[PDB]
């Protein structure tokens, strides 16, 4: 009996357990709602021959008027968005900023904080388990479409059990060629090329002739509460550029290539539940890092 | 009283599209029908009148809990006034018109299986008169052209050559043909002959003749609207215009 | 009269779905009419139908003119049973041969069923942790699936367990009994007028009375299949032992009634017949139907009356009836019956037990508002007259756990009293009915007509044509299954064998749950007396020094054509031991699986007869002595 | 092996599925809001010592003049709540209330019929089976706080089976001496007096000593979506009053000590999501029926 | 010969016949602006600390004043866009919602209810037909970008033929290691990494050689005209969100996980260019529900 | 001798000490006081169009 | 909203038959009687006539 298993599900290290009050929620709604403003008005001087948008826009920012000579940074609000990045990324991570200037950054415009109005669609497939008898060879690639190649070189037909978590809403299974899956206990129907599965109902057997190699292509939807100004193409660009400016370098932590893979190993933990919630936070957080660096040279 | 007083096939269409189901039923058990009885008629004799329970009395009368059941107790509130005891049909139907169950594919009632033959026995066709049988025609009309049965419903009629000299000439889908139309179909209204307080042997013509005094009472009350009079207090909506036409025809 | 919103959910409160919806409309000629049940006793037609296909089926297996052939055989046999006076059947007697016709053919019935009963136990124990695998892993499925895996997980012989499948495989002997087609034409009414002569004795022995003649036309058996009666025991059951408790616990309250029912006729005194009350107007508007069941196999009435969709009951004793009334006092309530209700009386004949009518009555009633009124009486009116289980798979389920409910220990009908008190009423109707009849006409014709040798089914000693079909080197086996034993005393066993050969030797074989008796003898055409028992109080016997309750006796001969086997009480009306339940039936246990082991005449040698253990003999070869 | 259930569970009869609608929902609501102005204007009519605030209720409520010599039913609104509670009970219960009546009655006024703006808990503990081996017996009473009595006749300790739905919430367990209570294939604690489980964690098998018998005390929370204006006191109050006048007196139906067994019975029944639905409309029709016939008694 | 093929170009299921003319169209364009303005009202709503612009857009998507203590649930348009989705799926569908309201919810606002305005490029990948001689073995997985890796273990090269189809515009194939294809009965080329074919063109020949798999991996652009309002990113989420909720659960119809497949598929069937009409409009009033039920969730 | 004890008596676990003050217990009373307000706030609302 | 599902395996015959009623549609599939040796009663289709769902509950 052969486990196998998903390479980004495996081990997946505790959160930051700070800044995660109602008052530091309005902070990354601020951040956030201030860098869109920010880009947008960097783009309306670049097509304009007035700076009058971009120093406005700015002085909100960073509370203090731009200046040639001096460089752009964004001011203390891009200095405690940084660090508010880091410490949710991992439990290891220091806690530098206060907590007196996150309510003053709050206070620099009314949004409200809530967290959990609306819903955002995740791809990434979860396989916890496929367990295979002994004379079989089974390779699990991929994380947002996984291509399952199952080799089978015993006498007759082997049983192969998927298991892909209680977390996923449906998946949607597909083969090279035709194949047979049935739940546990429910006789076996004929061979199809696709199927539509919920993984609340259990543990389901497929049944590998002996023949030649078969691939099962695995795509999965997952929702999670989020936010109305998430943007799953902003979220992704931030966290490709916090990784790359060493904003998730600290001992004793896991990486992942997407935000995706992140937030769904969280959820498929022990304390899943509560993780979520952090790691949404730090989506929005990353939301706003994305579209201020972009704007700010 | 208000379905009886329809004396065109306009103002009839026009109510049935009105009313809804639930004034074709009535939640009064009542008595069953085809019964011999012996009933007390004292201004003519002194012993009991003999005479047999009916559907198309204006009595309110059991009715069996099938489609074919609602079906009569419909033609039944057309042709007499009052309807059959039909309970628990459900709020979805009893909320649509008349009009909507008879020629609509959307209320979910099937109809197709339906017998002319026997609906016409059971509502006793042979004791009927002209105006009677005129309704009910309409009501099979609108029924064979719901469910596409329009040949049915010719056979049936060369079956019986009296029904085919009265019957109705209209399609049911044409608002052109409701208007040419000029079928007197009143049971009650104001009589040109002397009508007295009296009562009469039948049960039939007994409760008709109620509904001939009523009526003759609500004409002259303040429900009545007196068109030459009051013709500017009516809504918009509500106001006769030659442009109206039924939904969907 | 009710519609559905597109896209809601499909759940409903109720759990049995009618087949016309809450319309209560079932357009013709579709598939949930066609599936619809049909009323039998109702209907004129598969009223009329249904009987032409029983008397078919009773002709062709027992031929009217085979008995009367046999006739003069049988009569020479009972005489050859050398019986004290006053316990002799003589079968001159016209009246004594047609309840030996009656009894003969309602034995065989109920004993090819226990042998039926016997192979299943035998099966259950073989696989007895893959029987109590299924039971306990799957419960959420039906009975009738649970018994469907639970036939194929045994080698049972007969895996169906449909109606179709249990009329497909049944043998010539299970077939009920039709009364009419026994006294077809035969003498009724000899008047013989202060004449004591021998020859006026002859012609009026030569006849019966009609009072005989009313109780065959009202007279139908009912045998019930060991495949019907695995649906109840393992409706609730947990482990084989459980099962096969309540598989025995069945078959002996069907053990009782069956021996009532013979009573019955014995007693001197007309059974009445069941009969459906129908309003005189075919079409109307008010409906309403009336079933009164008499089972002549039973203790116990059923009155069911459906009007409109209520569903009322009332069970009655078939006891005590001494006033003008019909029905006995009534025992179980469920609700108020009218059985003064005028209109058209059609009698019919059950072919289910009083059990079985009532726990479809019950779970009738607790689905009277689901089930539309064509479905409640097509239901109740094929599982009465045809024995025909409800396509509602809902229906059935419930029917069977009433059914279980009815014949456990908590049973809201304590049979035990009220089938003693049966059998009370019965002896006592017959003392009334002889010395009445002593009185009107001379002692002579009081025995004629109503004889005291019968009694009950097994009290009376009657013989049991035997089939064989398995024949090892040219000599053909005969399984007759001794016990088990409803009474009490001392019983002789003897086997009659007739043969084309002018000389031969023929074995017989007793199987223990030790080792087997090897008598062997050469008569032919005259009882032997092959083996005499003695029964104890509890229906056990000490065989060989070992308590036994059935055995096995297997008779091996040469090309022949017919074996009988008579059997006799010493003592005439053997008192009647308590009828066992479930607690009885699971508290000892004795092994039926040595009753399969066959000997070969051929190879039998002179050391091998007498009482052999099983260690006497090696592994098979159950012939030979020498290990 | 045996097995014991509570006595309430067994065959819930199937609820009324008329008068569920939106315009029906807003009569039972009006109905509630006018009867419960009924009982204050008594009170404040009689202490003030001026019947003119008790004519302007019940005009509103019966819509007619309040007049000696008559019997003060409460009018066409009492007909009408009353044969609605009828048809909420049991499904065979015709429906005689037009449609046209429960949509002018419920213009009297404004109310939103939304039955999910609150909760409420109720305290009926659902044993659904208790499997026992041989040589031990088990009874169940109760059903507020059930009280199972198990001995042990047998020569070794056995293992009692407890299944309590996956409806309720919370179930607190005490016992008359310290018992050992653990889920399928847990190690068994300590023996201690208390136990709180949640009913979703498992099957709970508890250890069985020989000798004197062992008393277990099971107390239960359900939490039941229902309309703010729900009360309990007045409903328990109006589920006994409608008993004993006969509104449930509909042949092939089951009887409930309280509104409390009522509602968890149908919620652990096949379609239990949509009976409870039905039975929370059916309970504040309950108290709006109670507050009446006190102010009204007939 | 061995046959190998795509798995989502299996059995296309015919779609729905309802919706289709241009009063319905135009319900759908209207819904799509509805809802946009609704996911801009809340975030406008959250800046200026006023529900006042949420208030205004729900008003108006829904007929009814929203109200704190009731959901919000989308009113009469929500109900009509879901069964509408329905409808186009499969031709099972009931299809209930009536074409009076349909005709009353179009007036709200002024489109065009064009459904062939613009374009857009399409991803999916169709490989109709693969033949490959014995002793050879090969696999297809993938829809966004297929991936064929094929093994020879005969004795000498053999040829492996490619079918597109005729619908794809341009397709570009990459391999592991540089290969060799060209035409039906023309000379192969030397090898490169990298192909660009037309579909249209017609079957092509890969010489595979001995010893060594090789794996093409192939991406396809298909156009086809949708409206101008279409945007592929919320089509895809709505596409998910409306599988997960179950507008897409009918008996006898396939599933497919991105709408590119679906779109795609139904596009090479017999009477594909009369499925895609319904897609587009499909696809269309997934972009609706996708804004309308992020702004207001179940 | 054998002893018997009521099962809700034995054990009692030690409350808390904390938030006993007089400033805490006006918070109590103060939140007692706006939560009934509140709940009869939203049954008006529910009785009105408002 | 009924679907009936005959299969047909006639003892004196080489082949066997699978029909489908779903609504108003029929559909039918002609099936070899031997080689079906794998977990199956049912062989190649020889003949086709649409599509037979066989895994029906």
């Amino acid at each position: 009996a052969n486990r196998a298993t998903s390479a980004f599900l495996d081990n997946p290290h505790p959160v930051g357990v700070n800044y995660v009050d109602e008052g530091s929620r309005q902070f990354v709604a601020v951040a956030e709602l201030l860098a869109s403003k920010l880009i947008d008005s960097s783009r309306e001087s670049d097509e304009s021959n007035s700076d009058v948008p971009f120093v406005q826009a700015y002085s909100k920012f960073a509370d203090d008027n731009p200046r040639h000579l001096r460089v752009k940074t964004g001011g203390k609000m891009a200095n405690a968005l940084t660090n508010v990045i880091r410490s949710y990324y991992s439990i290891n991570a220091p806690a530098i900023v206060p907590q007196v200037e996150i309510d003053r950054l709050a206070s620099k415009a009314t949004v409200s904080g809530d967290m959990y109005n609306s819903y955002a669609i995740f791809n990434s497939v979860p396989i916890v388990e496929v367990l295979s008898p002994a004379r079989t060879t089974v390779s699990i690639v991929g994380s947002d479409r996984a291509d399952v190649t199952m080799l089978n070189t015993g006498a007759g037909a082997a049983n192969i059990t998927f298991n892909f978590g209680q977390i996923a809403e449906t998946v949607i299974l597909k083969g090279s060629v035709p194949f047979q899956l049935a739940r546990l206990n429910q006789p076996m129907p004929a061979a199809r090329f696709t199927y539509k599965l919920r993984p609340l109902d259990g543990p389901f057997i497929v049944v590998l002739p002996v023949g030649n190699p078969l691939v099962i292509s695995a795509t999965a939807a997952t929702r999670i509460q989020v936010p109305l100004a998430f943007n799953k193409a902003l979220v992704e660009s931030g966290f490709q550029t916090a990784m790359n400016d060493g904003l998730f370098d600290i001992q004793n932590v896991n990486y992942y290539s997407s935000f995706d893979e992140f937030i769904i190993s969280q959820y498929h933990a022990q304390d899943g539940i509560n993780r979520v919630s952090t790691c949404v936070i730090l989506g929005l957080a990353l939301q706003a890092y994305d579209q201020m660096r972009r704007a700010l040279p | 009283m208000d379905v009886l007083s329809k004396g065109s096939l306009k103002e009839l269409l026009a109510h049935l599209e009105k009313t809804p189901l639930e004034e074709a039923i009535s939640y009064r058990i009542g008595t069953v029908p085809y019964q011999n009885v012996l009933i007390s008629r004292n201004e003519y004799y002194n012993q009991l009148y003999p005479d047999t329970t009916s559907l198309i009395d204006g009595v309110s009368r059991e009715g069996q809990r099938n489609v074919n059941g609602l079906i009569m107790s419909i033609i039944s509130y057309v042709v007499s006034g009052s309807g059959h005891y039909i309970p628990n049909i459900g709020f979805m139907l009893l909320r649509r018109s008349i009009l909507d169950i008879l020629t609509k594919h959307d209320t979910g009632l099937v109809t197709n299986n339906l017998n002319y033959g026997i609906i016409a026995r059971n509502l006793t066709v042979s004791k009927m008169n002209c105006e009677q049988r005129k309704r009910m025609l309409i009501c099979f009309k609108l029924l064979a052209y719901k469910d596409g049965n329009q040949n049915d419903y010719e056979i049936y009629l060369n079956q019986n050559i009296p029904l085919k000299q009265i019957a109705p000439n209209f399609i049911p889908g044409d608002m052109r043909t409701v208007i040419h139309n000029q079928d007197q179909l009143a049971i009650v209204g104001i009589p040109a002959y002397r009508l007295t307080q009296s009562t009469e042997l039948s049960i039939r013509d007994d409760n008709a003749k109620s509904y001939k005094l009523g009526y003759v009472d609500w004409y002259n009350s303040n429900s009545f609207l007196r068109e030459r009079s009051e013709f500017n207090l009516i809504r918009l909506k509500d106001r006769d215009t030659k442009y109206g036409k039924l939904n969907g025809w | 009269a009710w519609v559905t919103q597109a896209y809601s959910s499909g759940l409903s409160q109720n759990s049995i779905i009618s087949l016309t919806g809450n319309d209560r409309t079932v357009a013709d000629g579709t598939f949930n009419s066609m599936i619809m049940p049909r009323a039998v006793i109702a209907n004129e037609r598969e009223h009329f139908m249904k009987t032409r296909i029983d008397k078919i089926e009773h002709d062709l297996n027992r031929s009217a003119k085979q008995e009367m052939m046999d006739r003069q055989s049988l009569a020479e046999d009972y005489n050859a049973l050398n019986l004290a006076v006053g316990q002799e059947i003589k079968l001159d007697i016209a009246t004594q041969h047609q309840l030996n016709r009656l009894g003969s053919a309602m034995y065989k019935a109920d004993h090819e069923r226990e042998t039926e009963l016997t192979d299943l136990i035998n099966r259950i124990r073989e696989n007895e942790v893959t029987v109590n695998g299924i039971l306990e892993n799957q419960k959420a499925i039906t009975a009738a699936e649970r018994a469907d895996l639970l036939l194929e997980v045994v080698a049972s012989t007969a895996k169906s367990v449909s109606a179709a499948g249990r009329a497909a495989a049944d043998g010539s002997g299970v077939v009920p009994v039709f009364g009419p087609s026994v006294a077809n034409g035969i003498k009724v009414g000899i008047d013989i007028a202060d004449s004591v002569a021998e020859a006026a004795i002859a012609v009026k022995e030569s006849g019966i009375i009609t009072q005989l003649n009313d109780v065959y036309h009202a007279f139908q058996s009912v045998h019930v299949a060991p495949n019907d009666v695995i649906k109840p025991a393992a409706v609730v059951a947990g482990t084989s032992t459980e099962l096969i408790g309540n598989l025995q616990a069945i078959y002996s309250r069907l053990r009782s009634h069956s021996d009532i029912g013979f009573k019955k006729a014995t007693v001197g005194d007309v059974i009445p017949n069941s009969y459906m009350i129908k309003p005189v107007n075919s079409t109307e508007y008010a409906s309403w139907q009336l079933y009164v069941i008499h089972p002549v196999q039973g203790s116990l009435g059923l009155v069911v009356q459906l009007m409109g969709d209520a569903l009322t009951y009332n069970v009655f004793a078939q006891y005590g009836n001494t006033s003008a009334s019909e029905f006995g006092k009534t025992v179980l309530t469920g609700g108020a019956t009218n059985t003064a209700l005028e209109g058209t009386k059609v009698k019919f004949q059950t072919k289910v037990t009083a059990q079985q009518a009532l726990a479809l009555t019950m779970a009738l009633k607790d689905a009277a508002s689901m089930l539309s009124q064509g479905e409640l009486i097509g239901y109740f009116e094929q599982y009465i007259n045809l024995a025909l289980e409800p396509d509602n798979l809902s229906l059935q389920d419930n029917m069977h756990k009433y059914h279980h409910l009815l014949t456990s220990q908590n049973s809201p009908i304590d049979w035990n009293y009220h089938d003693e008190e049966m059998h009370k009423w019965l002896d006592s109707r017959k003392t009334t009915n002889y010395d009445a009849m002593q009185k009107k006409d001379g002692t002579v014709i009081a025995d004629i007509h109503i004889p005291k040798v019968f009694n009950d089914l097994r009290n009376t000693t009657l013989h049991c044509k035997l089939e064989g079909k398995q024949t090892i080197a040219g000599y053909t086996v005969y399984e007759y299954l001794i016990g088990p034993w409803a009474h009490y005393g001392d019983i002789d066993y003897s086997v009659v064998v007739d043969t084309l050969n002018e000389e031969t030797k023929w074995y017989c074989e007793v199987i223990g749950i030790d080792g087997h008796l090897l008598i062997e003898k050469s008569v032919q055409h005259k009882p032997e007396k092959i083996l005499e028992l003695t029964v104890n109080d509890s229906g056990v016997t000490s065989f060989n020094g070992r308590n036994h309750d059935r055995l096995k006796l297997k008779v091996y001969v040469k090309d022949s054509l017919s074996v009988k086997v008579f059997r006799n009480w010493i003592g005439i009306n053997a008192p009647r031991v308590k009828t066992k339940m479930f607690n009885d039936h699971i508290g000892v246990k004795y092994d039926y699986s040595h009753f399969d082991k066959n000997i070969s005449p051929a190879h039998l040698t002179l050391t091998d007869l007498g009482w052999h253990t099983w260690d006497q003999y090696n592994a098979g070869n159950w012939t030979n002595i020498k290990p």
